[PDB]
């Protein structure tokens, strides 16, 4: 039984080493989103500092500022909820590398019988 | 008609040299994006050290019950560690000032 | 009196088109722009006439 | 070549400090609970290294 | 008499302050006092082992 | 100007309030200590015996 | 055992000399015109500690 | 309870909320003609104000470079120690 | 590519005419 | 013995690098100091061109 | 260097002649064509060595 | 030496379905997020112009 | 030895991004040592 | 314009001093011990670029 | 085994192979990109 144990570990840990390939691209790929909505955040509250520079009577309770007010809350949750899943995704990654060591040592020890 | 030639040159020379420091504060605020880019580098290139020196020492923790030694390459290591900690953590705090 | 008046739709007419100007170059500002940085607390600083 | 509390831990009794860098070798204080941190206000000025 | 009563007014808030940052030094004494024994703590157990 | 009385009164109570909040988080701090050292005491005197 | 308690207040020491050059070099840095300078409550107290040289 | 001055100067608002972020709105809910010596002290102090911004940057990034190098050479010279150990 | 990542806080600039 | 003998003559070659860059140094920051230095005087040239347009 | 001493020197003009004409439209397209060219040359600079 | 197997395999396989579940469950949030703001983005330009 | 020796060799062939460096947590607690 | 020529020159002469400093350092502390030793396909070649002292 | 002694011969043969192939690419688009930037700058100064 120490040779088909020994493919079935050897099956487990070439799929754990692609698996592990998608997970570092998923990480990869939040950090991408963090920061284009960086960036965001940055155009939106540019253009709300500019705009209250007006003169005495133009300064006005728009719909434009009551929107911007969400605006800047609105990405503010998608930030958040961002970072959230890119320390989620860090754990996961965290358990597979535990898995993959786990298994590399069994692989060892049941290729010496 | 005087008076307004003083308020003029007055306000001539007000706005010369607001340009002036304009054009400074615009080349400054340049070479502050070109440093913080370089902070950030660093702490990639500092995320990677850890990496591979972390990864040795629980690679080498798996050794038989003889030969469970305490090498001096052990002691370096673990001080590698720290080191490397201490480094990443100064490399954050000279991000946010910036 | 028609004097006065020509002259309150003037410093109106100065506060409308300044204000024109701002939303304008507001209107126009997309992303990639080569104008925007961070502003911080800009979210609850305002004075609202 | 190596500095006497590495080689203290290398021997075989426990003569060694379970708090692994010691104070005459580190820069910093351990367990110290001071930064010297400033603020942000406009004017006045911004002083870092304010320990040293 | 309205300077009087704003005067009267600022009393308040500077006693309540003073009064404020007295009690947090005396509590941050006694965290002090509190820490020292941890340090002499971790010593006394540094012997028996 | 720069700030209406109830302006000013607020940025003075929000004062008070972060300060009392940090007292009383300090108070905890020094129940928990005291009930650490406690117990590691008693831990390592039944070892001992 | 003596050698031990022996190191143990030396470390003690020199940590607060330490920590007592690190805020007297603040206090030597520190000038007019900078951002942290304020009237203080009660300078001229004197503290618990109140040793003598 | 506000009211409405015709020409309305928030601009000590604006450097205060710089400042301290914590300084909820100052708007209008529920003297004009500044003297000739406003006009020189307002600009004596942006000039000053400049100056001040940009030689605290300054002084940052010659700090910043010394200890990028300091601790680039460190970590290095460490690895190769552990390396030369475990040979 | 496209530098979408990076903005720098200039331009050539003449105000209102 | 010849493994220290060329392990001096490097490091006699790193110590001479090192005091060329060290030796360029000083002119590169000279130079930044010496293009600002020279652009000013442009400026009051500037300045003198307007003050004899009037 | 060129392009911002052009820019410079476009605001010497006379209060009549101060003038928003074709030039100075192209000039600012000017200034951010040369910025882009060499920022993107100073990527696929950092890409070589990579 | 069976239980041993048994319990590899076992944690093998709740690695994998966990971490499957993780990436579409990414995939999705990441979609779901760049449409939402790119509209809200689309709808500020509407109200500026 | 030989298992020693294999382990040792393998731990110093490793680089700066080698191959299989990954980030493991918590190995500095361990001194599990006879 | 000359002083910008003289700048660039001297700045491309600067950042090669530091690359021959970054390569050569690394040489020096090569050991006996490691990892990176080993048989290279052509000593004694001089390259190309034959530039003297 | 002899077929793994060829077989690691070869893979890494691959790819050093795989890495002259992306220098050659990353040339081509060199080339095209500064011959694109000159063409532009020169057509924006006439």
């Amino acid at each position: 039984e120490t040779v088909d144990a020994k493919n079935k570990i050897h099956t487990h840990l070439t799929k754990t080493l692609q698996e592990i390939f998608q997970i570092e691209m998923t990480i990869e790929s939040i950090k991408k989103a963090i920061k284009e909505k960086s960036a965001f955040l940055k155009v939106a509250q540019t253009r709300l500092d500019e705009r209250t520079r007006r003169p005495n009577v133009e300064l006005c309770r728009d719909m434009a500022q009551l929107r911007l007010v969400n605006e800047v809350y609105e990405v503010d949750e998608t930030i958040q909820t961002l970072q959230q899943r890119l320390r989620d995704s860090e754990d996961t990654l965290q358990s597979l590398a535990h898995t993959k060591a786990t298994l590399e040592h069994d692989l060892a020890v049941k290729a010496n019988t | 008609n005087l008076a307004f030639t003083n308020r003029i040159a007055e306000t001539v020379d007000a706005k010369n040299k607001i340009h002036t420091h304009l054009t400074k504060t615009l080349q400054e605020i340049f070479q502050i994006e070109m440093t913080i880019e370089s902070i950030k580098k660093a702490i990639k290139e500092k995320s990677a050290f850890l990496k591979v020196a972390q990864t040795r020492l629980d690679e080498r923790t798996r050794r038989p019950n003889v030969e469970l030694c305490r090498d001096m390459a052990q002691l370096r290591l673990v001080n590698e560690v720290y080191e490397v900690d201490e480094t990443i953590q100064t490399l954050q705090q000279r991000l946010r000032d910036s | 009196s028609d004097r006065s008046a020509q002259h309150e739709l003037e410093k109106d007419l100065s506060d409308k088109q300044a204000a024109l100007r701002i939303d304008d170059k507001c209107q126009h500002l997309r992303n990639t722009s080569e104008g925007v940085s961070y502003f911080r607390g800009v979210e609850r600083v305002d004075a609202t006439v | 070549g190596l500095p006497p509390a590495y080689t203290q831990h290398l021997r075989e009794m426990a003569f060694w400090d379970p708090a692994i860098t010691a104070q005459y070798l580190n820069s910093g204080p351990r367990w110290g609970c001071m930064q010297w941190r400033d603020r942000q206000i406009r004017g006045k000025e911004f002083v870092v290294t304010r320990n040293q | 008499r309205k300077v009087g009563e704003r005067l009267e007014d600022m009393h308040c808030w500077k006693s309540e302050l003073q009064r404020e940052i007295d009690e947090l030094s005396s509590e941050t004494d006694l965290m002090m006092a509190q820490k020292l024994r941890l340090q002499r703590a971790l010593d006394a157990t540094s012997v028996p082992y | 100007s720069a700030s209406t009385p109830e302006t000013w009164a607020k940025f003075n109570h929000d004062n008070l309030l972060r300060a009392e909040r940090e007292r009383l988080a300090s108070v905890n701090l020094r129940k928990l200590i005291d009930c650490i050292l406690r117990d590691t005491a008693e831990d390592l005197r039944l070892q001992c015996d | 055992c003596l050698l031990q308690e022996i190191r143990q207040q030396l470390n003690s020491d020199h940590r607060d000399k330490m920590e007592t050059l690190e805020i007297d070099r603040g206090c030597l840095s520190l000038n007019l015109t900078s951002p942290n300078i304020s009237l203080k409550v009660n300078p001229t107290r004197i503290p618990k500690d109140s040793t003598t040289l | 309870t506000h009211s409405l001055s015709l020409p309305w100067r928030p601009n000590t608002y604006y450097k205060t909320a710089y400042n301290y972020p914590t300084l909820a709105p100052y708007s209008s809910r529920s003297f004009t003609r500044y003297t000739p010596d406003d006009w020189y002290r307002s600009n004596l102090v942006s000039f000053q104000e400049s100056n001040s911004s940009r030689h605290n940057s300054e002084r940052l990034r010659v700090d910043t470079s010394r200890l990028i190098q300091d601790k680039y050479q460190q970590i290095r010279k460490t690895q190769a120690h552990s390396t030369q150990n475990l040979g | 590519g496209a530098y979408t990542s990076s903005g720098l806080a200039t331009a050539g600039f003449r105000t209102a005419k | 013995w010849d493994e220290h003998d060329n392990r001096t003559r490097l490091a006699e070659r790193i110590d001479t690098v090192n005091r060329w860059k060290e030796t360029l140094d000083k002119c590169l920051t000279d130079l930044d100091a010496e293009i600002d230095s020279l652009a000013q005087a442009k400026e009051s040239a500037e300045q003198n061109l307007q003050a004899k347009n009037l | 260097s060129i392009a911002t001493d052009n820019l410079q020197c476009r605001e010497r003009r006379q209060h009549p002649d101060l003038v928003r004409d074709y030039v100075e439209v192209e000039l600012l397209k000017e200034t951010e064509l040369i910025r882009n060219i060499q920022e993107l040359l100073k990527r696929t600079i950092g890409q070589a060595v990579d």
